[PDB]
């Protein structure tokens, strides 16, 4: 229902990237299969990862987050590496059951 | 529909008979408007006997150069009157004259074939001029630097024996030999019962044995002292030999064992081996997600330049292994890992790997003969080795007794603790020692 | 986790990998009652037998 | 014995030729007027990167689904470009073959064409170029074919150095979209029956039913390139305007390079009958070799003489070789010897098509220009409906026409273009 | 006749380019290594021209005079 979208927005808030103004996806932990998908980027979308987390970098540096006004929020929080992700997960679960037999 | 064994027996099948001076006369039919016919002779390096070392190239070279009754270019005008093309190859074991032509002028090429192996015209002139040709050649040939390491290994693991000698022999030779020699060559090697009249393509077997009995009747039969040149078991020599020069650029290295010869049914079986390891080389557009673990490794690792898989027969005898370029940095890391294949294959060969390795050889064995030369090649090489003509349907029988208990039997049989020969040319002082190559060729896990 | 190595090749491998692993199991406690002179096995045996 | 080959030409343009002669072995070949005639001054080198990304994701199969289950069945993919039209060839066993032409089907129809995939291939095309251009007769026919023509085939078989690092994907899907069309592609099959094409015609080969873009119209300039590479030889190309093929004179022109000489017959022989060879032999006393370059397309054809010759004595070989051709372009020739450069041409065209690779690459180059089939005698017969005037107006027509020339090497004794 | 690789004769395989995607079971004949080359040497990032008054004087209009020394920078002026 809507109450768990809300429920949902409620978490995105008490998570707290939000606050230093990262993406979900910014908060992946680099694996082997998030490594392809960030090598499989765009330079753009490159470019405003690593600005993203350089940023966050040293507001975590300074003990302080981010003005209000500039902080993430729930609905514009785009999910760039999801089909870049899915391929490689796809391919090496193919990889994976050829090897098997 | 027609499946895989009802296309291999629909492939006709070669007629073989014998003239009464033991020449073997073999020849099989297609649709094809041409032919291919050749003249195989058992002679080559291994009956040299280190005074006459480059006797059988040098007659290679002088036996398009002029006949009796066709006197010099005349006769190469004659073939090229026809628009045929006339090859030959000389090596350790087996000499071969061949010509690709049209069926429609089958007579006068097997009178030229006649003359070409039993009445060539040795002049003095043509003899000078053909060891300068032979002494250009050898240096052509010492920039084809795989060759260079072929002829390496077949010395360091072939020791004190008559297969260590290259087919063109040393330079001294080269400068030195003489008329009467080559004479005595031709008299005891060019016999009528170690002759093979092959013919491959749109010829008819009847009409090539009459050509052949009204030519190639009464080459020679006699032994004239009766003194038959028998071959003798060579001994194999688990050795290393380093030509080192650090100026080029890239270093070749080829690592071999023994392998039985041409008469032993697992051969077969190695063959599948070789079909699992493959060859590589730069230009392979797969990526990294070629078959062969070797190739994947290499490419990942950025190794090699290209490697290759061989095995090698001669009479009870052979050379089974690998050979590759690469950068000198690569070297010792490749050997590890061609020797850790190795011994995957002692070890642990799974069924899908042996599937892979089994249809790779059933092509390789199909698409190998397409086409009259090399249909006429496998008939005359195997009259002369197998003695008979090895169906493709036999090969497939053969390939099909094939599985991975068996393959990795035969793979701790011929490469388990087994002592290599290595030759190396280039940048080679990553090369490891010879104990380290023999150590790596077993598992302390087995 | 380990739901990488449910294939037949992997069972082939293991049915390959049971003469060598056992084996060597047999080397580790032929080793381990050698050096423990563990009185279990070594009564057990007609040679050792000479200084009990 | 198989029977005769059979053809069908569906409503979208798409050619399909299939032999059924039961071989242990099939082979499945698509053949596409998508060659380098086709690109311009800015996408260059599409072709090169066109022909190496064969091995790519598709739609229904991966890089490591098609890489594996080829290698599986032990088949083989490659693809053979000329500056005209590009060839797809796929074999392996009989049992299998239907998998793999589904495999060629997505190369030949639905590439993704994936950025990363694409930036890892180009270093992949400037080592093919390195290996390729290892040899000099490829750089220097290259750079004749770049001095020949000013448009539509100056465009090399190889992808230019600084165009490297910078084709897209773009450029690729664009090029795919505007050459491969059904109007334009030959489906051949030696071992395979007729329903099974036309059936895998039917399901997947009717989605672009235009021509696509054509009419590119190569000319001729002419000139002069001299590669000064300070070796020890020196290779020279003189090349001319020659007719296309679809013509009784590119016959001619066949039969005139087989008279002077076009290649070896004899190892280590001395090309005695070759006219090139027996003037040079005449004149020079040192190691040579000369012949006949005869490049015909479907619009304009290249015929000259290649020579290789030493540093010092370049000029000598070339001068000879050159009046040899003057001296047969007034006349002066034998019936005998136009008797014989017949029989040649003749064994080395029943000698290209004695293997499948040979006779697959003819019917879909057949395929591709007419759509039926030319038997082989019919080939013979039209050699031998060639007159000595015919060969006599050839060589006329190559001499009094501009002259391309590319040389390579050390170029001191080597004559320019007004000195021949 | 078609086939126009076919056509020439030795010149078949210098006309036309024969990638192999899926290497099959036979190996070419002379694989082929290249070797290790150099490198270009670097050189910064030069001037790009994207107005008429940056153009001008660009166009050559003397011979090139090349000129070193051992502690002034390299030149070339035309």
């Amino acid at each position: 229902s809507k109450w768990l979208d809300g429920f949902r927005k409620w978490y995105y808030n008490a998570a707290g990237f939000n606050k230093l103004g990262l993406m979900r996806d910014d908060t992946l932990h680099e694996t082997e299969d998030v490594k392809e998908a960030i090598r499989r980027l765009p330079e753009d979308l490159y470019n405003d990862r690593m600005f993203r987390i350089k940023r966050a970098l040293d507001l975590t540096m300074r003990h302080q987050i981010l003005p209000k006004d500039q902080w993430t929020k729930y609905e514009e929080d785009k999910f760039y590496l999801e089909p870049y992700l899915k391929e490689v997960i796809r391919e090496r679960k193919e990889r994976e059951e050829w090897a098997k037999k | 529909t027609a499946t895989f064994a009802q296309a291999l027996q629909s492939v006709p099948e070669t007629q073989v008979s014998i003239l009464d001076n033991g020449l073997r006369v073999a020849s099989e039919q297609s649709s094809h408007a041409t032919c291919t016919v050749g003249v195989w002779i058992d002679a080559g390096s291994r009956y040299e006997t280190e005074k006459n070392n480059g006797a059988g190239y040098f007659l290679e070279h002088l036996a398009f150069k002029g006949t009796k009754n066709r006197p010099g270019n005349a006769l190469e005008k004659e073939v090229e009157s026809i628009g045929a093309h006339l090859n030959a190859y000389s090596t350790r074991e087996h000499t071969a004259y061949l010509i690709k032509a049209l069926s429609k002028d089958l007579p006068k090429v097997v009178e030229l074939l006649a003359d070409i192996v039993q009445n060539s015209s040795l002049e003095d002139s043509q003899i000078e001029k053909e060891r300068d040709v032979i002494l250009r050649e050898m240096q052509e040939n010492d920039a084809s630097m795989q060759n260079v390491v072929f002829d390496y290994l077949h010395a360091t693991a072939f020791q004190g024996t008559p297969l260590a000698q290259a087919v063109e022999g040393p330079s001294e030779n080269v400068r030195r030999l003489s008329r009467t020699d080559l004479t005595d060559y031709l008299n005891r090697h060019y016999k009528a019962p170690r002759m093979v009249l092959a013919a491959a393509g749109g010829v008819e077997h009847q009409q090539l044995l009459d050509l052949a009995q009204k030519h190639l009747s009464s080459v020679s039969r006699v032994y004239e002292e009766d003194a038959v040149p028998g071959l003798t078991p060579c001994r194999f020599t688990g050795s290393e030999i380093r030509h080192r020069d650090d100026a080029l650029p890239l270093a070749h290295v080829a690592i071999a064992v023994e392998g039985p010869g041409w008469a032993n049914p697992d051969n077969v079986t190695l063959q599948v081996a070789n079909a699992i390891i493959g060859h590589y080389d730069c230009t392979y557009g797969g990526g990294v997600h070629l078959s062969s673990p070797l190739a994947s490794v290499a490419v990942a690792n950025k190794l090699c330049q290209s490697f290759q898989t061989f095995n090698i027969s001669y009479s009870d005898t052979g050379l089974l292994g690998a050979h590759f370029v690469c950068d000198a940095m690569s070297i010792d890391d490749m050997v590890f890992f061609l020797q850790g294949q190795w011994m995957r294959l002692c070890t642990s060969a799974t069924e899908s790997e042996v599937t892979r390795g089994k249809n790779i050889l059933r092509n390789a064995l199909v698409s190998h003969l397409d086409g009259t030369t090399p249909v006429c090649e496998d008939i005359g090489r195997s009259l002369l080795t197998y003695g008979r003509r090895i169906p493709l349907a036999e090969w497939e029988s053969r390939i099909q007794e094939v599985d991975a208990q068996m393959l990795r039997d035969i793979c701790s049989k011929y490469f388990y603790d087994q002592c290599p020969a290595v030759a190396g040319y280039g940048p080679i002082e990553q090369l490891p020692d010879y104990n380290r190559i023999r150590s790596g060729m077993f598992w302390l896990r087995f | 986790m380990l739901s990488r190595f449910l294939g037949p090749r992997y069972r082939e491998l293991a049915r390959n990998w049971i003469p060598t692993a056992g084996m060597w199991g047999t080397v580790g406690a032929v080793g381990l009652v050698w050096a423990t002179d563990w009185r279990l096995i070594l009564d057990w045996v007609p040679y050792i037998n000479g200084k009990f | 014995q198989p029977q005769d080959l059979e053809f069908t030409k569906l409503p979208n343009g798409l050619v399909i030729a299939s032999l059924e002669n039961y071989a242990p072995l099939s082979r499945i070949g698509l053949f596409v007027k998508a060659g380098s005639r086709y690109e311009d001054s800015n996408n260059l080198g599409t072709s090169h990167l066109l022909r190496l990304a064969s091995s790519l994701t598709t739609k229904g199969a991966s890089s490591f689904k098609i890489t594996r289950g080829i290698e599986a069945v032990g088949g083989k993919l490659s693809v053979t470009a000329t500056r005209e039209n590009m060839a797809y060839t796929v074999e392996g066993i009989r049992s299998d073959i239907e998998i793999l032409m589904e495999f060629l089907l997505n190369v030949t129809t639905a590439p993704e064409f994936r950025r990363w995939e694409v930036a890892a291939l180009r270093s992949q095309l400037k080592i093919d170029k390195a290996v390729a251009f290892q040899n000099s007769q490829t750089r220097i026919i290259e750079n004749l074919h770049d001095v020949a023509y000013k448009n539509a085939l100056a465009n090399p078989l190889y992808c230019p150095d600084y165009r490297m690092g910078k084709i897209t994907s773009e450029e690729l899907h664009y090029f795919v979209q505007n050459h491969f069309t059904s109007a334009r592609m030959a489906l051949v099959g030696l071992g395979v029956s007729h329903s099974v094409l036309k059936q895998v015609a039917e399901q997947f080969l009717n989605m672009r039913g235009g021509l696509g873009l054509a009419g590119a119209k190569a000319k001729y300039r002419g000139g002069e390139i001299r590669e000064q590479n300070g070796d020890n030889l020196v290779h020279a190309a003189i090349v001319a305007e020659s007719a296309a093929i679809g013509n009784a004179e590119a016959n001619a022109f066949s039969v005139l390079q087989h008279l002077l000489g076009a290649g070896p017959h004899i190892k280590r022989g001395n090309n005695t009958t070759s006219l090139l060879s027996q003037s040079v032999a005449k004149g020079s006393h040192q190691p040579f070799d000369v012949s006949a370059f005869n490049a015909s397309y479907s619009d304009s054809g290249l015929f000259g003489i290649y020579t290789i010759s030493q540093a010092a004595a370049a000029g000598e070989v070339i001068n000879a070789a050159y009046n040899q051709v003057k001296a047969v372009a007034q006349g002066n020739l034998s019936s005998a010897d136009v008797q014989a450069a017949k029989n040649k041409l003749k064994a080395g065209y029943l000698m290209s098509v004695e293997t499948s690779e040979g006779f697959l690459s003819e019917i879909g180059s057949q395929a591709l220009a007419a759509g039926s089939y030319m038997p082989p005698s019919t080939v013979l017969q039209q050699i031998d409906s060639v007159a000595d005037a015919d060969v006599v107006k050839a060589a006329k027509k190559f001499v009094s026409g501009k002259k391309s020339m590319a040389a390579s090497g050390n170029l001191g004794h080597t004559p320019f273009l007004d000195e021949l | 006749m078609l086939s126009v690789a076919a056509r020439s004769g030795p010149f078949a395989p210098v006309l036309s380019a024969t990638s192999r995607g899926v290497a099959g079971a036979l190996r070419p004949l002379l694989q082929g290594a290249v070797p290790a080359a150099s490198e270009p040497p670097v050189l910064d990032v030069k001037r790009p021209f994207l107005c008429r008054e940056s153009l001008s004087g660009q166009a050559a209009a003397r011979p090139l005079v090349a000129t070193v020394g051992l502690n002034v920078p390299a030149s070339v002026r035309f």
